[PDB]
């Protein structure tokens, strides 16, 4: 019943600022501390912030790797707290998740994503051919892109993989699906894409060559 | 500065048996109560982390009560009783005895179960994509356990090095498989130079390595 | 509900 609900992360310059928003509903804010905590491949879970009530004076607490540079803040009557992220840094990357005093309660997380690199969206590729179909998401920047099938009917037989790095610095992605060699030629089968960051969406039939 | 360690960054266990999980920190937990200062945590893949135990031993509301904790001062053991595949994911343990925070860095636990062979298959560069400039050709590794597989890529049968990355799937839901895909790039110029193109795949469950290949006319 | 308002109170020791 309780949700706590982040947003406010994104793609940023090294060196910029911003500022992450949670607001909490079903949940009297004003009686619980609260934290930041992120999340990435580097460095797993790390504590960010802490902030305390109003008659605490609002005291806070922060991690060493984000002093002077992160500041968290509380707003009772907006039933919301914020961090304001100043010169950001590439290790300031990862998944940003507000939590109450004793983390039970978790926020959904924003991914906050800091580099100089400039968005580019996907070119996406059949996987042409019981048979395997697929679909290449090649050549996009940043983080994440999304893949269904026809729609979202076909869940089934459906394996889309981790996104890889690539030397250039851009990502690709496969997703790929097994459906029976009886169908092909026939029940038509779609992949949707969306990378949201660049405003592309792209639908692509796959049939046997 | 206070470290926690997490010994075992992944644990293998067969559904419905018990497993345990350690953690260890370089000072101890035991604040001037009976109050041991240890949270532990599992992430479910793709989801945010949620709490198990808190104060060390004691389950926090709605936890199924096949999950304990236990432990003395810088020693501590999550356990679970009888592992369900709702219980897959990523255990960590925190202190919060002293500012920083700190976490260990987790213990993904995997479900067992018999050796499943791959089925492989291959996929040529789209004539898409071949237009562009660059050739990646596709190998898939459908359904398969455990996540040991060695992809071996051939083209012309010269043995292929430093042109390919690979991901894995994670444990699936239904049928606790692995799936991967193995990725070859190369120029459209340097792919039209070469006739066969070979995926081998070796695997505990294959009796012998399998390939599978294609030449780029049919 | 006061349950997890009571829980957090009795597990918050700043002292
Ligand atoms: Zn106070
Ligand atoms: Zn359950
Ligand atoms: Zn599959
Ligand atoms: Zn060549
Ligand atoms: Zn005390």
């Amino acid at each position: 019943e309780v949700k706590l609900e982040e947003s406010g992360g994104g793609l940023v310059q090294p060196g910029g600022s911003m500022k992450l928003s949670c607001v909490a509903s079903r949940f009297t804010l004003s009686k619980y501390w609260m934290n930041w905590v992120r999340q990435s491949p580097e460095k797993g879970l790390e504590w960010v912030a802490q902030i305390r009530l109003k008659s605490d004076n609002y005291a806070t607490h922060y991690a060493e790797s984000v002093k002077g540079r992160f500041t968290i803040s509380r707003d009772d009557s907006k039933s919301s707290v914020y961090l304001q992220m100043n010169n950001l840094r590439a290790e300031d990357t990862g998944i940003y998740y507000c939590t109450g005093e004793i983390f039970v309660n978790w926020g959904q997380g924003t991914l906050v994503t800091v580099s100089a690199a400039s968005t580019k969206g996907p070119s996406v590729f059949p996987l042409a051919p019981t048979a395997a179909l697929g679909c290449l998401v090649k050549d996009y920047f940043p983080e994440p892109v999304t893949v269904s099938w026809n729609s979202g009917a076909l869940t089934s037989g459906v394996h889309t993989f981790p996104a890889v790095l690539q030397s250039s610095g851009l990502y690709s992605l496969s997703s790929v699906v097994t459906v029976p060699s009886s169908s092909l030629g026939t029940q038509t089968y779609i992949c949707n894409v969306n990378h949201k960051p660049s405003n592309t969406k792209v639908d692509k039939k796959v049939e046997p060559k | 500065d206070i470290v926690m360690t997490q010994a075992a960054p992944s644990v293998p266990v067969t559904p419905g048996e018990s497993v345990s999980i350690s953690c260890r920190s370089s000072k101890s937990l035991l604040h001037s109560n009976g109050n041991t200062y240890l949270y532990w945590f599992l992430q479910r893949p793709g989801q945010s982390p949620q709490l198990l135990i808190y104060r060390m031993s004691n389950l926090a509301s709605g936890v199924p009560d096949r999950f304990s904790g236990s432990g003395s001062g810088t020693a501590f053991t999550l356990r679970i009783s009888r592992v369900e595949a709702e219980d897959v994911g990523v255990y960590y343990c925190m202190q919060h005895l002293e500012y920083p925070f700190t976490f260990g860095a987790g213990t993904k636990l995997e479900l067992k179960r018999t050796v499943a062979a791959p089925s492989v298959f291959i996929f040529p560069p789209s004539d898409e994509q071949l237009k562009s400039g660059t050739a990646s050709v596709v190998c898939l590794l459908n359904n398969f356990y455990p996540r040991e597989a060695k992809v071996q890529w051939k083209v012309d049968n010269a043995l292929q090095s430093g042109n390919s990355q690979e991901s894995v799937t994670e444990q699936d839901s239904k049928d606790s498989t692995y799936s991967l895909s193995s990725t070859l790039t190369l120029s459209k110029a340097d792919y039209e130079k070469h006739k066969v193109y070979a995926c081998e795949v070796t695997h505990q469950g294959l009796s012998s390595p399998v390939t599978k290949s294609f030449n780029r006319g049919e | 509900d006061g349950d997890y308002e009571e829980l957090v109170l009795a597990l918050r020791s700043e002292e």
